[PDB]
């Protein structure tokens, strides 16, 4: 059981030079796969090629089917998925669907597609789908989704405006140039849709050069609109950039936390004790040493302390704040003035 | 809910002990001291600030009923406790050692009675190399 | 009255899957509108098309006129616009003008433009103007305007410099290349205006490819100028990006505030009491228990407390600051040394 | 403005009670205690720091006249009070409940006299489902 | 004298709609200038044009000479430049040189260049040089220079690397493609310099399209190098963007300061008193109420207090810091424990 | 010995106008080198050129060999590399390898390559390799590497996704357009690899214009994919930009530190004393004034204090934190309540 | 500089009054109290922290000579004082009013003796509408 | 390691002086005062917080053995001390003056006995212009 745990850890959250390198190695092998498969259309070597290629494809799909299943059974350490139904639920994860489809597709298409047009049109699909697994870690994907969800408003707005102005400037241009004829004899801006394409090609700094306005009015609008809205278009890149760099910075601060430990122990023991309360015969009474009314009030105080620890723990995870400082200082000061009245009074 | 609010008024009367309708830090401290507890004043203030929603510093009866209404067997509270278990979890697989839990429960934070821990350990299926699935505890103590 | 309030809320500030989806749905319908209207120029189907299109346009404009008016009468919950004159003022809002013009334009042009060149040249204008409503929320627009207004200086400067350098480098280039002839027989850089266009096309990383310098002197200036000023040109994108991400961060901090409540209650009651003061016969005197001079001084103290609460409340909205900490700590320390002299003295 | 500054010097003389021309925290605290108020010292310092512009800690007569000159019926102060009403406003439509306002005015912050609240409620048209347009209050108390 | 001060302020640091608008207006006038001057080459209107243009140019240069000199004499309010030599030094400013050259150039070239090739080749230079004055404010230019100077290191590095990689990838490409012939019959990559140009054109996302590699080896290097180093190239835009947004944020915090006032008063009076000290007969002795040794020690203590105020004032300008908090708190705590020993002792 | 130290400092970490200028000067000389070497292919001047060029190259390589060796022997001030073996290790540095290879390459190729194709193909390599030394400072290179290493995750992810989407959209396009024929008679999208190239050319805003889709389906995919993923592609520029600007800001805060000094002195003396402890006969015993058991316990306490100083010093370098504030305040408050019980008790 | 360091040792001996070579907060407070000044302790600590560079809390004689060496007529100190004048400068032209300066010097901060201000005002050419060029003061008091 | 842990239990018994197994701030302060040291209480708390890993505030014997196990002759501690030497290093070449080190060791921080410094100086090869390679000291005192 220990070995499966090590193996699953090795596959899922591996570190050290050999492990990452192992994956790198399998990436070199799939490279050789592509080299030979594309060399198969070169006739000087199509003899060697036809031998090593039909082989190679099956070698891959077999090996991958194996590593997959190895992974799935060794994945029993996670309590969610330990056990049979556990693996079934485990399969519920996305990347499970991913490698599942990759291997089964390769399976069916190399079992029947061997002896056939859409078969090869699918075999390229497979060479594509197989490389998906190279990252394999899932925690930070959430980070991305987070930042996006936070800034959804701006992005939405910017996109709206830019796309819009595209639309408009396109209209004016189309009306401006729908009469000119290219020097090569044709008319560039046939319909509004042409100009629209041209626009979007422009506004994003691509500049194909297939469609260019002729009359100074056109060049004018192009210039103004481009120079203006282009910056709006490139904003989400800048935004997200700064977003990540910021959030990263804060996380890098969060690394330091320790207060989580005792808060955790507390919260735990509180909640367990609370549950244990529901048994009037439990041992928690040994604290107090018949109890006609003390029961209910006890439940109260216990729940109270529980809530305290709960919230406080949530705080035991969040960075310190001028809030905390202000609060605790004011409090300590208060307690202090209290003690002053205590000794003033004592002197009374 | 009339028997529930009857019991909640009964329990509120055990704290009130007069016709105020509010519970003071003193008015709870005397009750806790009648149990032989000796809490701190800031402990009582941290206790009381988790109940009121008026900011006045005492617990009215509707604050008492809102506290007593809302449920421990929750979507969030289960996940909070599950995240709380993971500090003491090596490798994060969903299993902690038995003696590690006994060392933690009797030393860290509020130190438990050994009879409490002897009940707590035997509440879960402990064998199988000594590891225990703490989500079994969480389902147990979130059965309410 | 309650239903209109719910309906207005549903239209203006809606949430949940059905509402946003409702709008999404109307967006799918206007899509079908465009599909059929553009299919109307395809002759295999122009028979079906001519039937569903003349219909569709009117279906839209009718439905929209309805939803508009529904909105306007149900919008009576806002006290500003409750009542008749209230709706009239309500109409004073921009988006009111927006949907007003859209629907009335469609109205007139489909009432008279049916049986006609500028009519269709307007019908495209309408298909454009109708999609404007897809966002509909106004709060954050202010955010945008804010950030711009804050950074107006930089943007202005950067734009100035870049545009300028464009001008100059254009001059030198024009003089450099106004003699060369393209290999295709023409002369690219006819006048300075040509080179200017070319410049602006370049400096913004479009690169159409219609106009390219020939002599190494030209290529030189192009290279230097481009590589240098281009970064300046793309700066406002980066700036605004970081601006939003920052301001967003701070707002995300501001979310937590609660001290606003009692400060509000205070400020309110202060101001009301102050106003109530102007009545010498009011009940506020019941506080004090004939009052020949206490009146004026009372007005003073009341106004004072009012100002306190006012400012303080404004602070009850602004994030904590090392300022607050420093101040309150120093104060508490001061009070403390005071109390020390109090007990030192008592011992005297 | 000579009758205005005559009244303002008259009122300044009620605080001065000597020939200083400045008002101290003590010199205001005795006046407030003569009304039976018992303010705190930091309350008086927060009161006094909103009047002076010299930083010395006392209120000269020109500071008194600048405070007494400037108007409550303002562009900003009306919007501040209107933003202050919105904390207790559900749905933000411009209406708050009558009993919610009575519960707030007699409990939160400075607790109002019930006769004060009985006047305050009846200052506005309260019927129509019990809702009240607080901008009617703001126009009233910004009529000055 | 008051009027000149108002006028200088109006010209230099003006606000309100009329002033900025005034400048806007003169900008519309110079627009009409350009309109007529370029319409002068249109023969249908060259008659009207030849009348209003020769006029217009002189109208401009005359008006500008006037406003300039008006500015220079009215600029006497600044004590640096009040007086004759003051204006001479005043002239020492850059923008003085600027408008000086603009007006004198227009002067000489329209006095002699009227009746001539390089004259018009200069007249375009003038239309250019005249628009320089549209911003006119100098404070923030410093801001720009600051940020640059701060980040000089990074910029320098990034530029180095990108330019470098350009060089290298260029070499490999040149060797890759110096043999191919374009489909149009020519050879694109004649020499290494060609490829170099192509590179720099590429690496900055321009994409003219005049020079494109042919052999898959070339396309390969282009792809890799582009996709990689391009981001490095656009970094300074992003950097400076975030730089400004940050520095702006901090400044926006700094706005609040007030402690400067008394610190200033102190520092002032300290320094004056120190200077006044050097006179043994001065009135500062009236503080102390023959003084054989107290003189020197007094000078010491006076200088000391002076330094205190000086530094402290510099701080009276800088935002609060956890440093300040920590320090002052620790101190107050110290004083406190002192007072505790004071009352402990008193009880002794 | 002092002079070598000054010379090494002058070469390695020089400041003032002459030093940086000196290097600038040698950069002007290598410019003249390139001018004459490229003028050597101009026949009007090939006579003068052939004289000054063969000379110039050797002048350079000789001078550089000298400055190099001068540097290497004068580099003895650094204790690591003082001494013979020290210089040998010193050579172990990268830039040592750099200038080593440059000078030896020029040496061999101008000794044998004089009297020859790959010789000149190498001489360009040399003109390239010689300019590498213009920056010469190494500290901040670490900064770069740092920031990259911090953000490796995001960059990796973004790159993954963008490259990927490229792949996919390429597939769909290839299938879309592999049948069309360009108007010039050819078929642009011959194979999938063509479209792939086109893609990558597009997605990075280059826009060569050699390959452009024809069917509206193609233009569609191009538009959508471009406009969407392009922002992702340019993100690392933005990210790193903000990263540097941030880290720079924090460093700029760190400049102020002073507490390092006494902490250093302490830590030093602690550790030395600890080492000196191992000698029972050392003088550290003179502190205490036979010592049968005090020895071991002393070692304990000494090590303890050592660790304290060590950690604390590490802190003596890190910026202040709300952590520090909270801690020390709470402590001082605690000590205070202690002293209150002390005087309460005293009154008992 | 031997007469300079002779005078500086002479002045250091007036603070030392024993053979320590260091100056304590007490050792300066008694000197200041012998002049009838009554400074605060934190005032003395702020005074002393501007002189030492060893952090020990006393002023050795080399710290005394480094303080006494370095010059008030400086590049930076002149600009600091010039920036300090600009707080009281309306329109920033380089001129402040005479009575504004008398109101500031006798009220704000350390309040000046009226004879001191009567000398200070007449140190500069004051007429010409009552405005004074404070850079004339700065050149005067930076003449050293 | 049994003789090592025998010596560590022997040394732990010198701190324990009863059967607790924990070491208090008092329980260390009396030991330090028996040596004539007079440490502060916060000094003892800073001393004790560097040993425990349980947060309770006393040093158990396993905390004692973890402290006594881990090595001064370390990868990091050598670099920390080397970075600590560089504050007093002008030009950063790896050499400090002899009299600068004597002035620092006898004045700054904990002031050294002159006999201690006379040993410390002569521990390294000091001649050659008076400069000393402090990495020679670090290799010496990291020889353990």
């Amino acid at each position: 059981t220990h070995v499966q745990g090590r193996v699953y850890n090795f596959l899922e959250r591996p570190t050290g030079w050999k492990c990452f390198v192992y994956h790198f190695a399998v990436f070199l092998i799939v490279l050789v796969c592509l080299i030979f498969s594309v060399l198969s259309t070169i006739e000087q070597y199509a003899a060697l090629a036809t031998g090593t290629l039909f082989w190679m494809e099956i070698v891959l799909v077999v090996f991958f089917g194996t590593e997959y299943v190895v992974r799935l059974w060794s994945a029993g350490c996670r309590s969610k998925y330990v056990g049979l139904w556990g693996r079934l639920r485990f399969a519920r994860k996305p990347i499970s669907i991913i490698d599942l489809i990759v291997v089964v597709a390769s399976m069916v298409v190399l079992c029947v597609g061997s002896k056939a047009t859409s078969a090869i049109r699918g075999i390229r699909f497979l060479q594509i789908l197989r490389m998906l697994h190279v990252d394999r870690q899932g925690g930070t994907w959430r980070l991305l989704g987070s930042v996006v969800f936070i800034h959804r408003q701006e992005l939405i707005t910017t996109l709206y405006i830019g796309f819009l102005g595209l639309i408009f400037s396109s209209y004016f241009v189309y009306l401006a140039e729908k009469d000119a004829v290219n020097e090569s004899g044709r008319v560039e801006f046939g319909s509004y849709a042409d100009a629209l394409w041209w626009g979007v090609v422009t506004v994003t700094t691509i500049g194909y050069g297939d469609k260019v306005p002729q009359t100074w009015v056109g060049k004018t609008i192009a210039s103004c609109f481009s120079v203006f809205a282009i910056s709006f278009f490139a904003l989400p890149a800048g935004i997200l950039g700064s977003g990540f760099a910021l959030k990263v910075q804060q996380k890098q601060r969060q690394k330091h936390f320790n207060r989580q430990i005792p808060a955790a122990a507390s919260l735990i023991q509180t909640a367990w004790r609370c549950y244990a309360a529901e048994n009037p015969d439990s041992s928690t009474w040994k604290i107090y040493i018949l109890r006609e009314h003390h029961r209910a009030t006890i439940k109260v105080i216990r729940r109270m302390q529980y809530f305290v620890a709960k919230k406080k723990f949530q705080q035991a995870r969040k960075p310190y704040d001028v809030r905390d400082v202000i609060e605790q200082y004011s409090q300590g000061h208060l307690n202090l003035m209290v003690r002053i009245k205590e000794l003033q009074r004592r002197l009374d | 809910t009339e028997e529930q609010i009857a019991e909640f008024k009964e329990a509120f009367s055990l704290f009130d002990k007069d016709g105020d309708g509010t519970i003071t830090t003193k008015e709870l401290g005397t009750v806790m001291r009648s149990l032989g507890q000796n809490p701190t004043e800031a402990e009582l203030q941290d206790m009381i600030n988790e109940v009121d929603a008026d900011g006045n510093g005492t617990i009215d009866f509707p604050e008492f009923l809102t506290m007593m209404a809302r449920k421990m067997k929750d979507t969030d509270s289960e996940e909070e406790i599950r995240e709380a278990f993971r500090v003491f979890d090596k490798d994060g697989n969903g299993y902690i050692s038995a003696a590690e839990l006994r060392h933690v429960m009797t030393n860290l934070g509020e130190k438990l009675t050994d009879e409490e821990v002897d009940e707590m350990i035997r509440e879960a299926d402990i064998d199988g190399d000594g590891q225990v699935n703490y989500e079994e505890f969480v389902q147990m103590m979130t059965a309410k």
